[PDB]
């Protein structure tokens, strides 16, 4: 089964299982090859692989990560990815003293965008979109990773799980309790990405639920019943909350010109409808320019 | 979520077809019958009562159930076998807390042991090669009824009741695809509540017409009319209840209109 792979070493730990680096022997093929324990459940093949694997086997795109084998044994499931060279959490930090430079965010965001944009048109929503969860090539793609956390959606939605994705990259809906969610919850995520890329810093590094809405809630505003109807009725607002003024874009992000403020603060609208869908925003001006640049690895 | 809809109603077309049952396999059962089979949905449809879980779960369930037993064999001994394994399977697909697989052990009355549902669920995970996102009846419907002009929770209750009356019978539903099921089913829980027809807007969404709907609706007019002889009950007893607003207890019409 496992034969034609030789293990090269650990790469690491997401939602679940385990991943490794390893190369077919044959074709010479490096792969990603993640590691599931079945014996561990006598709960039996678990939700979280059911999802990633039913939905990764649909979703076929040059900014998706490809799973390109299932690997069965009565205790160990093995899915067979392409492999990836970094993170891009890591290339932020290599990046560090030098900048990531603007056309390769541009394409990085404009990839990205195509990678969401074709997850939502097949009713699949990821739900822990962050940079650790974005995987770089030498070439110049980036692409989504780990579904661990993703699930199928119905049109309209019902109310899905609420414990849902990374809380600095966690939508207002979301932490306010709203009985219902959908596409723009990977939006918002997103969007304080693509404001991640420019500073390198996360835009909303809260410590709690109540810490990350008071962050958001200083940088775009108190939202209220002009800016986003219903706010006042959602289930974890409060009145007491304080009421804080919007700071002006160019303030949240310096280095971005007037396209780049424009496209992120469309992402980062407060009302789920409003916010620019990941279709719509590949057409933004921001983007007439892009091209494809290779990154500076060190691998 | 306006914006996607479209792409993924196409989609979800495209889907249905590959996730197709075979329609004649039944018949290639040697020990199995289309009335074995009414019987595990009914049971089926209790268990989703019991743990209230989501329709959906149990329209994917059933989806599973008829993909696996059209490659393979199963005497009757093991059929209740496969069909809590799929209902395990859609619940960890769909549901936010499934039940855990020792519920799935006890509903089956140890006619079966732990080990027997988690090996089942794995040969059902293999046979079906992972396809499990499949489109049902049940999502057709749901984007049907955004259609409505007002929404009309009577009417949205009653296509429910009669898409899963559809699932009991593997002849004749079996030959209809979700997306013509659930055409029909909205077509005539519209008509028996407020007198209305399948609108202009979903001929324009769907392709379909009330001619090309007639030959479903004829098969589920008649299983609507027929539905208090039924042998399998429990789908009529679950939508007496105020959730689903009663709706099985509407009278169905006693001819439609064509
Ligand atoms: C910190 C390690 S690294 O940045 O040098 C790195 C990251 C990723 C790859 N390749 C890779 N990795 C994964 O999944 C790894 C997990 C993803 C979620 C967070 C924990 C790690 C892949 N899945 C599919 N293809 C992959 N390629 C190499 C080096």
């Amino acid at each position: 089964s496992m034969e034609n792979f030789q293990k090269v070493e650990k790469i690491g730990e997401g939602t679940y299982g385990v991943v490794y680096k390893a190369r077919n022997k044959l074709t010479g093929e490096v792969v990603a090859l993640k590691k599931i324990r079945l014996d561990t459940e006598t709960e039996g093949v678990p939700s979280t692989a059911i999802r990633e694997i039913s939905l990764l086997k649909e979703l076929n795109h040059p900014n998706i990560v490809k799973l390109l084998d299932v690997i069965h044994t009565e205790n160990k499931l093995y899915l067979v990815f392409e492999f990836l060279h970094q993170d891009l959490k890591k290339f932020m930090d290599a990046s560090a003293l030098t900048g990531i430079p603007l056309p390769l965010i541009k394409s990085y965001l404009f990839q990205l965008l195509q990678g969401l944009a074709f997850c939502h048109s097949h009713r699949v929503l990821h739900r822990d979109l962050k940079p650790q969860n974005l995987l770089i090539n030498t070439e110049g793609a980036i692409k989504l990773a780990d579904f661990g956390l993703a699930r199928a959606f119905g049109v309209p939605v019902r109310t899905y799980t609420h414990e849902v994705v990374t809380l600095w990259y966690r939508a207002p809906e979301i932490l306010l309790g709203c009985k219902y969610y959908s596409t723009a919850v990977d939006i918002w995520s997103l969007g304080c990405i693509f404001a991640e890329m420019v500073t390198r810093r996360a835009l909303f590094p809260g410590d709690s639920e109540i810490d990350q809405l008071f962050r958001i809630f200083r940088t775009l505003g108190t939202p209220d019943e002009v800016v986003w109807p219903g706010v006042t009725s959602m289930p974890d607002y409060k009145p007491s909350f304080p009421k804080w003024a919007r700071q002006d874009f160019s303030k949240v992000v310096p280095p971005l010109d007037e396209d780049g403020r424009s496209l992120l603060s469309q992402m980062l609208h407060y009302d789920p409808n409003k916010r620019i869908s990941a279709k719509a925003a590949l057409a933004h001006p921001f983007f007439q320019d892009v091209t494809k640049p290779v990154p500076h690895l060190r691998l | 979520v306006p914006d996607y809809h479209e792409d993924i109603h196409t989609y979800l077309r495209e889907m249905e077809v590959k996730c197709k049952p075979k329609v004649g396999y039944m018949k290639k059962q040697p020990d199995i019958t289309n009335s074995m089979r009414a019987i595990l949905v009914d049971w089926l449809v209790e268990v989703g009562e019991e743990y209230k879980l989501q329709n959906e779960t149990l329209h994917l369930a059933v989806n599973y159930i008829d993909r696996f037993l059209s490659s393979m064999s199963v005497l009757r001994g093991k059929l209740q076998l496969v069909g809590t394994a799929a209902m395990l399977l859609a619940s960890k697909f769909e549901e936010i807390y499934p039940p855990e697989v020792a519920e799935f052990v006890y509903i089956t009355d140890d006619t079966y042991t732990k080990k027997q549902v988690l090996r089942m669920e794995h040969l059902v995970l293999k046979v079906l090669t992972f396809d499990l996102a499949a489109p049902t009846v049940n999502q057709f419907l749901t984007q049907y009824f955004l259609h409505q002009q007002p929404a009309n929770c009577k009417v949205e209750s009653l296509a429910m009741f009669l898409g899963e009356l559809s699932l009991i019978d593997a002849d004749p539903y079996l030959k209809y695809l979700p997306s013509v099921i659930a055409g029909a089913a909205f077509h005539l829980a519209l008509y028996t509540v407020t007198g209305q027809s399948w609108p202009e807007s979903l001929i324009r969404k769907t392709g379909y017409t009330l001619e090309s709907l007639k030959p479903c609706l004829m098969d589920l007019h008649q299983t609507y009319l027929k539905a208090p002889q039924h042998a399998q009950q429990s789908i009529r007893e679950k939508y007496k209840n105020s959730k689903y607003h009663g709706v099985s207890l509407l009278n169905p019409p006693e001819t439609l209109n064509l």
